[PDB]
Order: structure tokens, then sequence, then C-alpha cells
């Protein structure tokens, strides 16, 4: 079961909070 | 739907109904790598979904590939012998008229070099003309080509009449007026539409570039895919871009000022609208690429109907003169379905 | 039996997942590009329990453009989508192009004296090596039976690369390392003479005008092998070719007599070519003779002694 | 798109301050970067096009074209893209040059025009036009407003480096021009075709009109083609302005953009075909118009990059390839076509020019047709003429070996040296004794007993049979 969802992720290449 | 299988060999590019004779309105062209095929539509018992089915009945060879088809209103039958009267297009740029009885050609009339046209010629047209006495006095063909000429070939009892004429941009579609052989509509790419007295400047030019309602922008690049009569007496004129915007024009009353009606296919129509024999108001279009095809009513009666959907491209399509069936040729056979709404 | 199977197909299934998340973690880990900041946070949440496929490709996967795991990806999850999965394979061979290229030039400046930008460790793989490398490094993980590999589909994207980056005899490469690559994969010869006929007909760039040398050169290739093949076969037996292998080889001799004519007036002198179009000719014939001998009999009987 | 481009170009374009460019020259700088305006000193010709429904007053030629204008504006644009096609087939040859200018202008009105306006309009021009000296007028138009003046160069300050801004003005600029020119033009030789104007009286000026429709049209098209393509084909046209220009005030910038006008009127077209070679839809509509011996071949690799192609190559007599061709010079240009599609086309080329002809070239040309064949009686054919280069052929029936035993079969029932004796070699390199037998019709004998040196009874009877003391010998080894 896969689902691709480009809209809303997290950026991979910044830190978080 | 009932399909028909083309010989394997065969790669169709045209087909077109004998609607233009009524000895003979039966018959089916296609026009392929190595020639033309005839094909006879009966009414078998079948179930009356389908009451049409197709008979393949022979081919006729040429050795070279036909792009363009027109059966002319000299065609016959008896008793049994065919006797063909076909205008085509072939890969030598040269225009034809070939003569047949059944599958040998016993007579061929070839317009080329530079005598004919100078570029890609696009599309072909045939009508018979009568005297007054009522023999056949002149055969007459009409073609339009990307050498900027539109060319009328009048083959007469004396003998060929060759006659050219300067076009502002490629001629990609002709077409005789109905009921009226001495008018004729010619198309230029550019949007541009003539009609013509070649009898005979030339009468009247419309054009639809200039017309698209804009409240959807049909976009930069709306080149005119097709223009055709529609009715008996040819009253009426349709233009139908490859964008898939459609407008339509009636010929009579009191003074006019812009195009009766106007609208858009659901999709582009690269091979251009195939307007019904008895319904004017109809037409059908085809999106050639998927394999769709949508079925138009001028007077927005129709809401979007697509009675047509294949898995497969469409090269070509026509109606039969019944106005219930459609003939249509893929890139390996021809179907025959019956929309059950026009029986 | 049928409880043995069930158990033993989730813990084959969930181990392929495991492996695409640890070849994950490990290569984002290691990967210069990416801040510390972020390494911890996938550490956190890629070593332990064992994630969906959607995520991987999402969160990980698609965001690092790590393609080949990608197709991976694609391929435990039964996606059918052709579209996405060649639009991964086009991704994949650029991305590993342009890599190869980059190592070529620092090892060019090694050997000219020239200082290499900081940071980089200092005669690398042409960049169609690297590029089949790739290729036959996922074959081998996902076995060729996988819809990531559509040969309809992927052969001519790996032969137009070859092609429009010159991955051809002007560097020193087989003209037909293509071909060679998907036959050494194991395809079956009969799919790759059923493309390449495809590929030829239609004429879809770059596979227009004189370059339809190449393909035809690819078909000479590929029906050679496949003579071959069956001429083993044979041999085996003792201790399907049809006649459109024929046509097309009739065909592809007409291509070549058309590209040769068009050579000679071309505008600024004849073309180059003339006698490696006219070896090519002969290699055709050749070719065809001995279909049409397998065709016309030779083939059933090639158990027999002569 | 076509509203987000026009909203997103709106946007882009806001104005936000003037410089003066130059002494004199009004630039607008605007919000998006990249984005600037000039506003351009109008020229006569363009202060008429851009005040139709204004000028008050007005010269005759102003008149006359507002009235012109005033016709041709109720037409619609399919009506007018098919007759400015119809100016094109007229310069094509696509109307025959066979016509009269009358019987032409009688095509066009009738396939165009024809029902396409209203008479009451044509009244009101007809009228209006009846108050002009038109000979005069149309003289002022065509020799003086339109048609550009000698240079004897007048200062449009060289560049010695390329200047993308004037670059990109200078063609913007010129493409307002030909534009104006272009629906002028039209216009006035729509009035040819309407009334009996003398077609000898005017036979000069329509020739020109054509000329200059032709021409514009052209232009316009290539603009909206490729404007980066025709920029550099039409900045590498004029020699001392090799790399641009720059212009300090408004006439300045008037007489350069006139001085390409007369480069486009006037080593171009040769220049800009080449160059582009080196756009392929519009130069089809450019090689049926602007073609009309070079233009032919030119019409054939054009139309090849293929029936109209070969066809028209071969009625007459990629670009490395080109050249050697052309060096070379029929054989050549069908190898160089089969090479390139290498389909269709190219096997019909190959196959025809090998045909026309009959060590390297025969080897090359039999080797492609072989293999054409067997992709689609070519392999005898080959064989026959090759021996009326050995090892050659021994690879070739080395690529032959079961359609290669069917063929040698036909070959044989047809018969009924050195072939001979190489097809013997290569058969003895069940299977291989039959296809032994059925090639020596002694060579089967000896290659069966060397086998046998079911089976053992169907080799000694086919021996038996063939042979009708060794009957005798296997009669004896077969019943002990």
């Amino acid at each position: 079961k896969l689902v691709i969802n480009k809209d809303m992720r997290t950026d991979l290449f910044s830190p978080p909070n | 739907s009932n399909q028909y299988q083309l010989p394997l060999n065969v790669r169709p590019y045209t087909t077109t109904w004998c609607s233009q004779s009524p000895s003979c309105s039966n018959l089916l062209a296609i026009g392929h790598d190595t020639g033309i095929t005839i094909y006879c539509a009966s009414e078998e018992q079948t179930p009356g979904s389908t009451g049409l089915t197709l008979q393949e009945l022979f081919t006729i060879q040429t050795g070279l590939p036909t792009l363009h088809l027109s059966f002319s209103s000299s065609c016959s039958y008896s008793e049994p012998v065919y006797s063909l009267f076909l205008a085509c297009v072939c890969q030598d740029n040269t225009v034809r008229l070939i003569i047949t009885k059944n599958e040998t050609i016993i007579t061929q009339h070839v317009l080329g070099g530079k005598s004919g046209h100078h570029n890609f010629v696009n599309d072909i047209d045939i009508a018979d003309v009568y005297s007054a006495d009522n023999r056949l006095a002149e055969q007459v063909i009409a073609s339009v080509g990307d050498d900027c000429t539109l060319i009328i070939w009048r083959l007469t009892d004396e003998g060929p009449i060759l006659a050219g004429y300067p076009l502002s941009s490629p001629g990609i579609s002709v077409q005789f007026r109905p009921s009226n052989p001495n008018q004729l509509i010619v198309g230029e790419r550019n949007g541009n539409i003539r009609i013509f007295d070649w009898t005979l400047p030339w009468l009247l030019t419309l054009n639809t570039l200039p017309l698209v309602n804009t409240c959807h922008s049909s976009g930069i690049a709306s080149s005119l895919a097709n223009v055709r009569w529609i009715g008996s007496d040819g009253s009426g004129i349709l233009a139908m871009c490859k964008s898939g915007a459609w407008l339509r024009w009636n010929l009579f009353g009191p003074k006019n000022l812009l195009p009766n009606v106007q609208g858009i296919s659901l999709f582009p129509s690269l091979l251009g609208a195939c307007p019904h024999p008895r319904y004017m108001d109809y037409f059908a279009t085809a999106h050639s690429q998927h394999g769709l095809i949508q079925l138009i009513n001028t007077y927005e009666k129709d809401s979007n109907s697509i009675p047509i959907q294949l898995g497969m491209p469409i090269v070509d399509f026509c109606w039969h003169q019944d106005g219930s069936h459609l003939a249509i040729a893929t890139e390996g056979s021809v179907l025959l379905t019956r929309l059950m709404g026009f029986t | 039996r049928q409880q043995q199977q069930q158990l033993n197909h989730e813990a084959s299934e969930l181990l392929e997942i495991a492996h695409i998340q640890d070849d994950l973690l490990e290569r984002l880990v290691a990967d210069p590009r990416i801040p510390e900041e972020r390494k911890a946070e996938i550490e956190e949440f890629l070593d332990g329990p064992i994630r969906t496929l959607t995520d991987l490709f999402n969160d990980y996967a698609d965001q690092a453009n790590y393609y080949d795991l990608c197709l991976l990806i694609f391929h435990a999850a039964d996606f059918h989508n052709p579209r996405t999965i060649m639009d991964t394979w086009n991704n994949l061979i650029n991305q590993s192009h342009f890599e190869a290229e980059q190592r070529r030039e620092y090892w060019e400046i090694v050997q000219a004296g020239g200082d290499l930008p900081a940071g980089v460790i200092a005669e690398p793989p042409l960049p169609y090596v690297y590029v089949s490398q790739q290729i036959q490094l996922i074959a081998h993980r996902t076995s060729l039976d996988s819809l990531i590999f559509p040969v309809n589909s992927l052969l001519p994207v790996v032969c137009a690369y070859a092609i429009n980056n010159g991955q051809d005899a002007s560097i020193g490469a087989d003209p037909c390392w293509p071909i060679q690559l998907f036959l050494n994969l194991g395809v079956p010869h009969a799919l790759m003479v059923q493309v390449l006929e495809n590929v030829l007909d239609t004429q879809e760039a770059p596979f227009t005008g004189r370059r339809r040398k190449l393909v035809v050169q690819w078909i000479a290739m590929a029906v050679d092998m496949w003579v071959r093949e069956v001429e083993r076969r044979g041999a085996m037996a003792a201790a399907v070719m049809g006649s459109w292998v024929s046509e097309l080889l009739g065909r592809a001799d007409q291509v070549l007599t058309q590209i040769a004519g068009t050579g000679a007036t071309l505008r600024g002198g004849a073309a180059s070519d003339a006698e490696e179009i006219a070896s090519l000719r002969r290699t055709v014939k050749g070719l065809k003779r001995s279909v049409d001998m397998l065709l016309g009999g030779e083939m059933a009987r090639m158990s027999f002694f002569r | 798109l076509e509203t987000i481009l026009r909203d997103v170009k709106t946007a882009f374009n806001e104005a936000s301050s003037i410089t003066l460019y130059g002494d004199e020259i009004i630039l607008v700088n605007c919000f998006q970067p990249y984005n600037h305006s000039l506003y351009k000193l109008n020229t006569t010709v363009e202060n008429w096009f851009y005040n139709m429904h204004s000028e008050t007053d007005g010269s005759e030629l102003f008149k006359y074209l507002r009235t012109l204008n005033g016709f041709a504006s109720t037409l619609s644009n399919d009506v007018l893209r098919s007759i400015s096609k119809k100016f094109l087939d007229i310069i094509t040859g696509e109307l025959p040059d066979s016509m009269t200018t009358v019987e032409k202008f009688t095509d066009i009105f009738k396939n165009c025009l024809e029902n396409q306006f209203e008479i009451t309009n044509l009244k009101i021009l007809f009228d209006e036009l009846n108050s002009f000296d038109i000979p005069v007028v149309l003289n002022d138009l065509i020799n003086n407003q339109m048609k550009p003046g000698i240079f004897w160069k007048k200062d449009f300050i060289s560049a010695i480096k390329f200047d993308g801004f004037t670059s990109i003005i200078s063609l913007e600029s010129l493409h307002q021009l030909l534009s104006i020119h272009y629906r002028i033009t039209l216009q006035v030789l729509l009035t040819f075709v309407l009334f009996d104007l003398d077609t000898e009286i005017f036979g000069q000026h329509i020739s020109t009109l054509l000329d200059l429709h032709y021409k514009q049209f052209l232009l316009l098209n290539l603009y909206r083609q490729d404007k980066c393509l025709l920029a550099e084909v039409l900045l590498k046209d004029s020699s001392e302005f090799s790399f641009g220009v720059k212009f300090f005030n408004y006439g300045q910038l008037i007489a350069y953009i006139d001085s390409l006008n007369s480069n486009v009127y006037n080593t171009e077209n040769s220049f800009f075909m080449t160059f582009f070679r080196s756009s392929h839809k519009n130069i089809r509509f450019f090689l049926e118009n602007v073609e009309c011996e070079v233009q032919e071949f030119m019409f054939a690799m054009t139309l090849f990059s293929f029936d109209q192609s070969y066809e028209i190559f071969q009625l007459h007599d990629i670009w490395k390839d080109l050249l050697c061709t052309f060096t070379v010079p029929h054989s050549a240009f069908y190898y160089q076509l089969s090479l390139l599609f290498d389909q269709e086309f190219a096997l019909k080329c190959i196959s025809k020019s090998a045909e026309y002809s009959l060590q390297d070239f025969k080897e090359k040309q039999h080797i492609h047709y072989l293999n054409l064949l067997i992709h689609f009686e070519v392999l005898d054919v080959l064989r026959l003429g090759h021996e009326c280069r050995t090892n050659f052929l021994q690879l070739l029936l080395q690529e032959d070996i079961d359609f290669f035993s069917t063929l040698l079969r036909l070959c044989n029932a047809h018969s009924d040296k050195i072939v001979d004796s190489i097809l013997s070699q290569n058969l003895r390199s069940c299977f291989k004794k039959l296809y032994c037998f059925r090639m020596l019709n002694a060579a089967a004998e000896v290659l069966y007993q060397y086998i046998l040196m079911i089976r053992k009874r169907k080799c000694y009877l086919m021996v038996i049979n063939v042979l009708s003391v060794t009957l005798t010998d296997l009669r004896d080894e077969l019943r002990g």
C-alpha cells in the first residue's frame, strides 16, 4: 500500500522547530 | 458495435461512405498504403441492435499510399459489376482520378509535377456537372495544398481543363456546395474561409480566428481543421478548429452581422467535424489520439454526448447515409457502430 | 502448507521493506549534503519499527533523490504507474551521468596539476559505464520480472541517452552497448528485435533522419545474437522466428539505401560514412540470408546430422 | 494559461520609473527585473496605423488607408487568413503561373470572399474609393512610405560587444513596423481582387505588393517561431554591424529599424535557411512558399528532416553528411538517407539506388539489401549476382543459417562452382546430413556413411534408394 503525497511533507533539508 | 478487420499489412489513412451517389451508398472505400479497398454494408437479421453488418467486397491495388478519398456521383452497379469513379491523393504528390470496373483499374488520370501542386496536397473533392441537355458534360475535382494554391481540374467532353488560383495560405480543405455545383468552399490554414463560383472576384470570405468567443481563450495556435457545408441545399457552413472550437453560419433573408452560433468541442479535432447527413444541427468530432468521439448539437441539445470511446487511436471516420450508423477506420480496422437514438 | 506459506510470505515482504529502509538510513546518514541536525532526526524515525512504503518514498527516498531506491519501492509496492516509473528512470540516468562527468573532471585536474575543490577526495568509468552499472544493480535486485523493467519503454530511453550524450564511438565505446547490456541481463532476443522494430517504424526523436543508421546497427546486432542462440539451441537438443524478422531486415536495407543517398547530396559535401554504410548493408544481407534459411526449413532440421 | 500569462505579463510590466536612455530615449522600468518598456516615436505610417479612428484631418494617403481599413475590418479573421494564404499561393505557384492575374483574383474571390461580406460596406468602400487619385496615392505608399531608403551608411553606431537590449528593442520594433506594413499591404491587395482595376496598368504595383506581403508574412512567421534565431540571422546579415548597434536618439533608432526593413524587402534568405538547418513546421509553409535547382534540393532535405522528398530528389538529379554528399556530387545520397533513418523511406531509397547501380560499395549495398529483405529470394539473387569477396559471402551465409535453407531448396528446385563449394563447406561446418544431401542433389552418401560409422536402418535404406556392391554390403550389414 503506497500513497504519494507531494503536497504536505517535512523539509528534509531544514532543521526542526 | 461490430468490428471488421482490414488485411494484416494494410495501414488505413482515410475512410469515406459513398453518400454522394444513391446507387452506391453501401460502398465503403479505405485508402491505404497499397490502394483502395471496397466493402458493402448490408442489413442482416442480426439482432436489431446493430442491424447492419459489413461485407468486404474487394481490394483495388494501386501500389502506393492513399491519403484522401472521394466517390463521385458517376458510381453505378450492374449484374455482377461495379462501375466506380474515385478521386484521391498519392505519395508522389499527384492528384488522381481512377475509374474502375470492380478491382481492375480500367482507366486512370494523373495531375502532378509542376502542372500539379508544388507542395503537399491537403484535401480533395469531386462533383459531376451536367449540361442543359443532361448528358455527362464535366466531372469536376477541386483540391487544396501547401503551395498556397487551389486547383480546379475539369474533365470535359473535349478533354481536360486545368486552372490554378492563388491562396493567402495553405489550403486545408475543400468541398463543393450541395444542390449547387456552381459554388464551393475552400479552407485556408490561417482561418480564412472562401466561397467561390468557379463558373465565373470570388464571392465571399469569412474567418473564424477573430470570432473566438474568448470566454475561454481558444489559445495562441487555433489552426482551422475543417469547413463543411450542411443541409441538402447547402443551406449552411460549419467550421471547426484544431482546438475544438466550432462555428455555424446559415445562408438563406434579412441582413447579417455575425456568425449565427458558436461553441467548443470537449477535445481537439485533428481530423475536423463530420456533419450529420440528415440532422444539420449535429456533427461528430474525434479525439483521434485517445480514440474518443464526441457528438455535438449546434443548438445545445447535446450536453456533451460521447457515444464512442475506443481504447485505441482513430484514423478516420464517417457517417453512413442512414444517419444512425458510423463507420470508423482505426489503425488496423474498421468498425460499424449503431447509435440507437438516431434510428 | 497454507499456514506455512502465508507466514513465509508475510516475512518475505516485511524483509524486503526492511532492507529498503536500512539502505535508506545508511545512505542518508553518510550523505555529505545532509545537515547533521536532520540526520539525528532521520536516525530516530528509521532505526526502529518498519515503516510503510509510502512514508519511505515520500518522506525520505523522494526528498533525497535516491531514485534507485524509489524504483525498488515501486517494485515492492506492485506500483502500477508506467509514467512515474519512466520519470524515475530518466532522473536516475541523468543523475548518474552528471555524477560520472564530475568524477572524470576531477581526475583530469589531477593529471594536469590543478587543485580540486576543498574537501574532494581525488580513471573513473565513462558515464555510460556507471549508468549501466546502476541498471544492473537494480535488475539483479528486482529480477527483471518487475514492472520497473518495461523493455518497450526502458530500452528506447537508454538508447536515447546514448545518442543525445555521445556515448558512442567518439569516446571509444561500443556503439551497441545498450543492446549488449539488456541481452546479458537476460531480455529474450525476440522481445529486443520487437522493440527495435517499433523504434524504427515510428521515427521518434532522436531516432530520426540519418541517426536511424544506428538503429539499424542495433537491429543487426540483436538479430545476429538471436541467430546464434537458435543455432546453439539446435545443437543443444541434438545431444519464435517468423517471416516478420525477414521483412524487418528488408526494410532495414531500404533505410540504409535511403540514408546513404541523402548522405551523398548533403550541403557542404558528401557524407564520410559511405563505406561504413556499405559494410552494414553486407551484414544485414548476411543476416537476412541466415534468417531466410532458418525460416525456410533449416530450423526444423537443426537436430539432424549434416 | 492564456489569462495567467496575460496577468503575469501585466504585473511584471507595472511601471516604476523613467530613464532617459541615450540623449532622448524614453524608457520605463518595470516592477519585475529584466522587464523594461521603451516608448518609441512613431513613423508616419505608424501614426496612421495607431490613429485610424481619430485623425480629424490627415493626408490623402491616410484617408485612403482609413477607408480600406473601414472595409477590411468588417471581414473576419478566417476570411482574411484564407486571403493571405491565396496571396502566398500566387508567389508559390500553387496558383499556377499559367493563370492570368484576373483569373487568380477570380479564384481568390470565389473561394474566399463571395458571400463573406456585406454588400452595403462594399458600396461604401467603392464610393469612398472613387474620391482618390489611386495611382498617385499607391505610388506614394509603395515607393516612399513602405519601400525604405538606399543607405550610404548613416551612422548606426557599430556595437563592439553584443547589446542584448538594443537587440530585442530592434527586433520588437521591426516586428511592429512589419506587422503594420502587413495589414496595409493585405488591405490594398484585397481592394485589387474586389474591383476591376486594370491588371496591366497596376501590374507593377500588384507584383510589388504580392512580393512585399510575402516577405512580411515570412518575417512575422519566423518572429513568432524563434525570436532568438531570427535576431541572430538578422544581425549576422549586416557585416559591419555583426555584433549589433547603439542608438542615442530617436532618429538613429528609426533609421536602424528602417535599415533592417530594407534588409527584409531586398543573401538573407540563404544565410537564414543555412543557420536554421545547422522551426521545422514553418519551413514547410516556407519551403512551399519561400522556395518559389537549389530550391529543389532545399525542399528535398527539408522534407526529409518522405515520399515527397524522394520524388523531388529523384526528379531533380547531419550537416557533415550533407557536405560529404555535396562533395561526392545518386548512390551517396541514398546511402546517407538510409543511414539517417536507420525506416521505410530509407530502405526504399537504398534499394532503388542499389538497383540503379547494378568492391567496397558493392559489398555494402548487397549486405544492406539482404538484411532489409530478411527483416521484411533476395539471398539467391545477391548470390548469383556476386558470383557472376568470398569470405564476406561466407559470413553472410553464416548469418543466414531455416529461411536460408528454404531459399536454398528453392534455388536447387529452380536449377532442376565457387557457390557450390562454399555451400558444401558451410553445411559441413539428421539436420546436417539432410541439408548436405539436399545440396549435393556422392557427398550425401559419404556424409551418411561417416555418421553411421532405427538410425542404422534408416541410413542404410536411404543409401540403397539413392544408389538405385554398396547395396549388397548394406543389406548384409542390416542382416547382421
